[PDB]
């Protein structure tokens, strides 16, 4: 029937309906007059439902009539969504008029069953030395770009999009969750100017939007990717920051009447994360390959949110603030990054031995650093002096000029193949470049460009 | 070809009579907790029946309402819906029919291989056998790892914790311990709590690729499933493991993340508004893990003859547990890790610094301990593990002198290389479990000085080639050692002659 | 908290006084009138004004009821007002009858048949229900056209269902489980 | 592969069996309604008092 | 009279009683038809009482009848408790039938008054040389026991249990606070095999029992010890772990909803420790002496639990893994172990000087051993080499064959007097035994036995 | 708001008046804190006498009860 607003507190709104017409959990409601949508989150009792606004409440009042829609938020899906920018409710947020949808799906859904999961190890080349070496991605696998503030999550993702999405023959979904509106504009003009906007669906929910918008934007983008997967297609799903989904739940949790847990987080942190993460998967019909950027509060990887996220991913790439503070990009930690593909049966024994060889040298250098600081470098053995020189060369050979980062560096971008990466690191470990200075390996590309740089 | 008409014949033999039921009405629904009005005779732990074949459990029997948790999906339930007492506690199917099957926390098959044919059911929550019905742990449980089986031995009925940070081999060590039981006689149970569905499928695919699945029960409660199912899964798996122990047999159970079970129990508690403590956990989080882990035990012949009512005689049954816990940046002082470290019989600590230094099994033998010790070892491994302990201890004391090996005193330099060769021997590969005879060759060779002329970098190829040689020319001696892990002067002389002959030609 | 939790002390006080002075019917009438008056839209609004004192609100409720409240019930209304509990009168009235019913050894049963109302049917079920409950039964029959044939008997939390719709429910779950 | 094909066959048989039962129960509801009102209403009420 | 269950929340149960029959704080209540005991914690008012179930609450329901018993949890006391295993309520957990009790005492009482205290400090002669010399115990005192597993803790407890009963006509009580069921069965058989079981009463609160059981077991064991003290005896009270008594109090305090204190402990931390520790004293009739194992959280001695416990300890016995390797099976560390009774104003100048003399020589030898290792034995002076020889003789003379260890040592047990202990060490410090070999001073008991063992 | 200390089934205002300003009744007991009903003339910091020779100190003087 019809309901009346009874209590507005921030982004949370209570609506009272006849005790015989109480709307369902996750049901969408519409306010009369005002253009605002409310999703039922809890049934308090006595015909009252607790809901979160999908817009602003500055114009809302007590007593406004609310209408029950009989269903959850229904967004447009299929071919009509390609080359379009949309909000959480699926409305077009571009001036290109309406979208010719032929079907609408509900953002809430069950995860694929245990019998529907599919296993594949097809190696996906990225063109980045550190990743292709220690974090080899797989087609249909889940990748996570973990890092704090200002270390390269967006930049690295843009480079991957460029080295994969542009070549990818299938479709793609890009979801900007709690992102800067300036990054969304630069990326839209970039996809449009590159002529690739035709095969990319764009959903944006930036930081200027109400908590409810940032809490459901991820389900909207995923619902569009699930329609394409279920058609038997191969899809790419890029999420700008999945942390903003957890944070929107923390911002609203206390007003929903929930007691706080450790580090002031919602008591439903692990279930709210599992309900989203289990839908982003490759079933037996089609394959979703996904890259998610994961913000790390205060650079602490032990924080409950980052700590609960690792178990949901196949490839974990870790970006370090201490490496970025030395002017080294990509700022990937080769000792904290890992992949399920880093196995001799999947990548081969030569690649695996080269990756483990690089990690052994870097771990040994990490423990010799303090010795060198207090006593000095002459008090080391001849084997240690040689190992420290090679560790410093490997640490600089992992830096790479990127095409999406030329405005920040002024230097042209480079794409290194997996064959070239293995050869360059195997050579440094063996000793084929113990005469070149460590500065020759900083920001170059393949090992030949280090040889040319050394002369100059 | 035709089956629908015959299965319907049975449906016409089912009760159609009225039954007295005790009911209530749903008052509120939120975050997986349905509050009910009525149910005056519901018991603490009883299962409530809702419309649609959805079931719940009563946990907060307050004066004016019942707080119930859904054992499934709660987003279809609503205010005014009917709720009914069942008169029953939660029970799961039990027996040999579960071996080689994947099931949910309630015992329903999820693998798609068809219905389970279990001949009995049992209660998920039960008390552990009392003090007087137990027997001391003195039988081994081989894990196939030289570092664990030689220095941190696990016995039948013991509880050994696998503790360490993320991504360092915790799961690999427990899965390999299950794979090694395919020929031993120990039935195995693996419980997955809060894992993603594709990860559980890679472990089952590896249990099948190694021939271990037909001897294992897999209980799953994945990350998208209700916190009540994740909280109950360890108790359901324990109940399935207790069948074999109470009937005179032996079983092994792995709880892949007790820390995720604690997180699920914290969610339910804070949503029922129970008073919080340290790290926001409820006041009975110690009792949660202790009630579970004290069931893993060894029971005497008199308990098995009493339970079997005489059918099984002369046999002592057991349930061995390998709980797994994740630490944050090596902090073992956190609330949940502190509780479980104090409940268990021993701990295997895995370290990130050792794992990044190429020491793949990552077992820190300097802090890892088994309180059962030598009682959980065969005679041959108990005799060859004593010197391995002394050599690693000496290596931990003399590890800074490697950069000054020239300047060292000869005695100390002899000890240093022995320590470095025994340290390189502990390194092993995944999915490669070793038998008592094969482990004995490697431990014997190092402990009796047969590695002093092998470069620390060739110790591994020497081990691999030595085992391959004995598998061809000494198959009868390996079979003899594998009977009971026995040791005597003929076996000692036999192994020595084979190692001397190996070096003299291979 | 549940209105029942807040109203429990007041309802029990009324019952224990009423029982000890042989007034179990006078208080029943008084609590029922107070509940009704307080629920009226004009009285509801008057009782939620910041200008009126607790005594002024209490007095206004006694004047509207008049003769219907005996001296003791008038004192009880003042006590509820002093404690700021006048929004709980309907709940206090409900819980008072429940305590009284257990005392008189009676139950208000809610029978719902498939298209039938007959004295021959009611007295045939009421003896068996009275015997089973060990109490006097005040049947409150009604019509439930939803049912194919039969009756559902509700008494307290006990629900004896003998309807064909119940047999259809059982038949449906049996096939899919 | 052998096991996967054998369990696929029994899965199709049990899946259709569930739908076939649901349609048979739907017919039973209509069938019952005619005889249930005259004959069963007195028999049901009297039987419930005996139960 | 009887009441009714009104609310069940985990181990916390609320019961309603008639206004004239409300049970007292700490009173024990019985649920009709079920073997469940409730201890009353608080009187909420209006006839309702809050209690903690002393067992599982599975299968309980609202409306069940509950009976008041008129007193606190009452347990069997006296001679009949020796050689028996009991739970927190005094029930025989061993399958040996009912306890032949003649009397029952309530577990809650006040500590002995200011007027009931003994007139001085009297040492308890343990008959163990290293303890009686370096760690003197006072009658009515509390001893903290520190160390890991496999270092002789169980054998040391069995020897003390044997000596108090045979050499002093006393008895022992063992309180298994949070006992492991496997270790509880092993300890019961080890004491039966060592023939000490008929000299001790065993009270176990197993780890799988609710928080209320683990909190009250220490008071049950203490109530049995109080009875023997009143008989005219000196008694030993062994507490398996005092940290688990503190944790059980933290768990119960959280269940009752009390506001937590510093580091998350209960607000009643010092009072709960004082109520237990103040009953253990030397009265004018007998004396309860206690040996308590102590656990230190996160290796921090400033943590509220270690801090509070150390305030009630009179002695600290440390068992060393290093000393055990040397071959001294008692394994008590003479340098780390301490006692408040090691004062010349209490033990007299002679005992004090002999003990401090042994500690000085053993300190110097530990320093000289590093010199001998780094530079060599030839680098030391003649006086230092003479000290090393006396230190080694002292170190071996600290060993002793125990009657419960005859199975391990292959030699008969010894009970050395304090007089014989002082005389033996005083002679070795003065040099009266410098001609004898150090081995002659190993596993011998008194100093005359070293003389003969050297003669052969 | 939740139940307060005066809201009990036996605190029956049968007579709408007041008597005995120096005496009260214990309402609840918990961890060394007692709630008393009826001590109308008790001063802040005053000694309260209970049976069996026990004494309390008045700390909370509320509308409906005294905390000691
Ligand atoms: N010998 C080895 N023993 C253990 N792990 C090994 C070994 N050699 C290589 N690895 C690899 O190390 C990684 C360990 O992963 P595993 O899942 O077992 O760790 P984990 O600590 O349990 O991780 P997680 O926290 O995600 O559950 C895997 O990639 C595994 O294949
Ligand atoms: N690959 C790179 N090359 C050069 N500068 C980089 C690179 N990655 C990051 N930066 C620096 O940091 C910024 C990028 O940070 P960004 O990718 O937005 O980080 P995050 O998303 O983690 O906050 C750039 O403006 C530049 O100054
Ligand atoms: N006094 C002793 N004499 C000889 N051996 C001992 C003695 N005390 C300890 N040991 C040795 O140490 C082992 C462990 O001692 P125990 O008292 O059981 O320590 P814990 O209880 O911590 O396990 C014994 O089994 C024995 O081998
Ligand atoms: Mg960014
Ligand atoms: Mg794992």
């Amino acid at each position: 029937s019809s309901g009346r607003i009874v209590q507005i507190i921030g982004a949370v709104i209570d609506v009272e309906f006849p005790r015989d017409a109480v709307p369902s959990i996750y049901e969408a409601l519409k306010v009369q007059g005002v253009e605002t949508t409310l999703e039922v989150q809890q049934q308090l009792g006595d015909g009252v439902v607790r809901s979160i606004a999908m817009g602003s409440t500055e114009g809302l009042k007590r007593g406004l009539n609310v209408d029950s829609t009989g269903a959850a938020i229904s967004v447009p899906v299929g071919k009509a969504t390609l080359g379009r920018i949309m909000d959480v409710l699926g409305n077009p947020i571009d001036e290109a008029g309406p979208i010719g949808e032929e079907e609408r799906w509900g953002i809430h859904r069950e995860a694929p069953s245990y019998a529907d999961q599919a296993g594949g190890n097809e190696l996906l080349e990225t063109g980045i030395k550190v990743i292709d070496l220690v974090c080899p991605f797989a087609k249909g696998g889940k990748v996570g770009l973990f890092g704090g503030a200002g270390v390269g999550k967006t930049v690295n993702m843009m480079e991957l999009i460029r080295n994969i999405a542009i070549e990818h023959s299938g479709y793609s979904v890009f979801a900007g969750v709690g992102e800067r509106t300036r990054e969304g504009n630069d990326f839209y003009h970039e996809m449009k100017d590159s002529n690739v906007l035709d095969k990319v669906a764009l959903v944006y929910g930036q930081m200027n939007e109400p908590p409810g918008n940032r809490l459901r934007v991820a389900l909207t983008g995923l619902t569009m990717a699930e329609k394409f997967r279920d058609e038997g297609r191969d899809v790419l799903l890029f999420i700008d920051n999945i942390y903003r989904y957890t944070l929107a739940g923390t911002e609203v949790s206390a007003l929903l009447g929930r007691m706080p847990s450790a580090v002031g987080y919602q008591p439903t942190l692990a279930e709210e994360m599992g309900v989203l993460q289990e839908r982003i998967t490759s079933t037996k019909k089609g394959s979703i390959t996904s890259i998610q950027a994961v913000y790390v509060p205060a650079d602490d990887l032990t924080d409950p949110s980052p700590a609960t996220t690792f178990a949901h991913l196949d490839a974990t790439v870790v970006l370090s603030r201490d490496i970025a503070s030395l002017g080294i990009y990509p700022a990937v930690d080769p000792l904290d990054s890992t992949s399920r593909q880093l196995d001799p049966l999947v990548i081969g024994q030569d690649h695996y031995d080269t990756a483990r060889g690089v990690q052994y040298v870097l771990q040994r250098y990490k423990e010799l650093k303090d010795i060198i600081a207090i006593l000095g470098m002459d008090e080391l053995s001849e084997a240690d002096k040689l190992l420290v020189a090679r560790a410093r060369k490997i640490q600089r050979f992992l830096s790479q000029p990127f095409f999406v980062a030329e405005v920040f560096t002024g230097s042209p971008g480079k794409y290194v193949s997996l064959k070239d990466t293995i050869a360059g690191f195997k050579g440094i470990l063996n000793g084929d470049y113990d005469h070149l200075p460590e500065q020759a390996f900083y920001m170059v590309g393949g090992i030949e460009e280090a040889v040319e740089k050394a002369k100059k | 070809s035709e089956i629908s008409e015959i299965i319907k014949g049975r449906i016409e033999k089912l009760d159609v009579a009225s039954q007295a039921r005790n009911e209530g009405t749903i008052v509120s629904v939120s975050d997986g907790i349905v509050r009910i009005y009525g149910l005056a005779d519901v018991m603490y732990g009883e299962m409530i029946e809702f419309p649609g074949g959805v079931y719940g459990m009563a946990l907060n029997l307050e004066q004016d309402s019942v707080g119930a948790v859904v054992l499934g999906e709660y987003q279809g339930l609503a205010e005014g819906m009917n709720a009914k007492c069942t008169g029953r506690i939660l029970e799961v199917p039990v027996g040999p029919e579960l071996l080689g099957r994947v099931v949910d926390a309630l015992g329903n098959p999820i693998d798609g291989k068809g219905p389970i044919d279990a001949k009995a059911t049992d209660a998920v929550e039960k008390v552990a056998p009392g003090v007087i019905w137990r027997k001391s742990v003195d039988q081994p449980v081989q894990t196939g790892y030289k570092s664990v089986d030689a220095m941190i031995p696990v016995g039948r009925g013991q509880r050994e914790l696998i503790i360490g940070d993320r991504q360092i081999g915790k799961t690999a060590l427990a899965v390999d311990a299950i794979i090694n039981q395919k020929d031993s006689g120990i039935k195995c149970v693996y419980v997955a709590i809060g894992q993603k569905q594709s990860t559980i499928a890679n472990v089952v695919r590896k249990l099948e690729e190694n021939g271990a699945l037909a001897n294992t029960i897999v209980v799953a409660a994945s990350a998208s499933e209700s916190a009540a199912l994740q909280y109950l899964a360890p108790y359901s798996g324990c109940t399935m493991g207790e069948y074999f122990r109470d009937r005179g047999e032996d079983a092994l159970i792995v709880y892949d993340d007790l820390s995720k079970q604690a997180v699920a129990y914290r969610q339910i508690s804070l949503l029922l508004r129970r008073p919080p403590g340290r790290e926001a956990y409820p006041g009975d989080v110690f009792y949660l893990h202790s009630r579970l882990l004290e069931r893993a035990s060894r029971v005497s012949e008199e308990y098995v003859e009493k339970f079997t009512n005489g059918a099984v005689t002369g046999k002592t049954g057991s349930l061995t547990a390998l709980p797994i816990i994740e630490t944050q940046a090596g902090d073992v002082s956190a609330f949940v890790p502190t509780n479980v470290i104090s409940i268990t019989d021993g701990q295997i600590f895995l370290e990130s610094a050792m794992f990044n230094s190429g020491i793949r099994p990552a077992v820190n033998a300097g802090i890892s301990v088994s309180r059962v010790g030598g009682a959980a070892q065969t005679k041959i491994i108990k005799k060859l593990s004593g010197g391995i302990r002394t050599a690693l201890a000496q290596y931990r004391e003399l590890a800074a002198f490697a950069q000054f090996a020239s300047d060292l005193d000869e005695a100390t330099r002899k000890q240093l290389e022995h320590g470095q060769r025994v340290t390189e021997l502990m390194k092993q590969k995944q999915y490669a479990p070793m038998s008592i005879a094969e482990m004995s060759l490697s431990l014997y060779a190092a402990e009796r000085g047969f590695l002093q002329d092998v470069e620390i970098a060739k110790v591994g190829s020497f081990e691999q080639a030595l085992i391959s040689y004995f598998q061809r020319e000494h198959a009868a001696l390996l079979a003899k050692i594998n009977e009971k892990g026995d040791f005597n002067d003929e076996i000692d002389a036999g192994i020595k002659a084979g190692i001397e002959k190996f070096k003299a030609t291979q | 908290a549940e209105l029942t939790t807040l109203a429990r002390p007041y309802a029990k006080a009324a019952f224990e006084y009423a029982q000890a002075h042989q007034q179990l019917a006078d208080w029943s009438a008084a609590l029922g009138v107070l509940a009704a008056v307080s629920q009226d839209d004009t009285v509801r609004q008057l009782l939620k004004e910041p200008q009126l004192t607790s005594s002024a609100k209490a007095q206004s409720l006694i004047d509207v009821c008049g003769d219907k409240l005996n001296a003791p019930a008038q004192n009880f209304v003042r006590t509820v007002a002093e404690n700021k509990r006048l929004e709980l009168l309907p709940t206090i009235a409900e819980m008072y009858e429940q305590l009284k019913a257990e005392q008189e050894k009676s139950v208000e049963v809610e029978v719902t048949s498939a298209f039938t109302l007959s004295k021959e049917q009611q007295d045939k079920l009421a003896k068996a229900l009275s015997a089973r409950l060990s109490r006097e039964v005040r049947l409150h029959a009604s019509e439930d056209a939803s049912l194919i044939g039969g009756v559902i008997i509700r008494a307290g939390d006990l629900v004896i269902d003998g309807s064909v719709r119940g047999k259809l429910a059982k038949l449906a779950e049996a096939l899919k489980s | 592969a052998q096991a996967e094909i054998e369990q696929e066959l029994n899965s199709v048989k049990d899946a259709l069996r569930a739908q076939v039962g649901a349609l048979a129960v739907t017919g039973a509801e209509k069938i019952l309604g005619a005889s249930i009102d005259a004959n069963a209403h007195e028999q049901l009420v009297s039987k419930l008092a005996a139960e």
